[PDB]
């Protein structure tokens, strides 16, 4: 038969968004190439991180690199700048604190 | 006097298997690939069927994207 991946969980997905809206803000404005543009990058993100959180993303084997995508073409569609650097940072966070964090939520290893 | 060494964990499955792990997707360390066969190294999945046989190759690298004035 198929695999059926475990059921998205709204408060790890809250719990998931609210630490990666506090780590990214931070490490965005380090950089020159973002100016005054900080928060209107940070809050598209957000949603679109959240979104798929709360839907697609179920644990371990699911990390789709689709969601990572839409950032990208998104901020570059708003005019945003840092449209590829802030869909890098993104991933690269993801792949530190999502895996580990669903594991001791769930209780699973 | 250099010779190099590209690391790309190469499966070979039967058509009859099954696959844990979708295509273009992101693995991990110890990710399982088959019911008995577990993935040594983590990364990008990519899979190609043929006729007989389904040939699985893991990906270990870093994933960058395009931009405007890339002229790649």
């Amino acid at each position: 038969a198929e695999y059926k991946f475990p059921d998205p969980i709204p408060e790890f997905a809250e719990a998931e968004t609210k630490k990666f809206r506090d780590h990214m803000a931070k490490k965005l404005a380090k950089r020159d190439l973002f100016e005054d543009s900080v928060d209107e990058i940070v809050g598209v993100c957000t949603e679109i991180f959240e979104t798929f959180l709360r839907n697609e993303y179920g644990g371990p084997g699911t990390l789709l690199v689709i969601p990572f995508i839409d950032m990208a073409d998104t901020l570059n569609e708003r005019e945003l700048p840092g449209g590829p650097q802030a869909a890098r940072a993104a991933i690269k966070w993801a792949q530190d604190h999502v895996d580990k964090d669903w594991k001791e939520w769930t209780g699973t290893d | 006097d250099r010779f190099f060494f590209i690391p790309e964990e190469v499966h070979i499955l039967p058509e009859s298997s099954a696959i844990m792990v979708e295509n273009y997707s992101i693995i991990g360390v110890d990710t399982r690939i088959t019911l008995n066969i577990r993935s040594q190294v983590g990364g990008l999945i990519r899979v190609e069927r043929k006729k007989k046989r389904i040939e699985l190759k893991i990906f270990s690298g870093d994933i960058h994207f395009p931009d405007k004035t890339d002229k790649i």
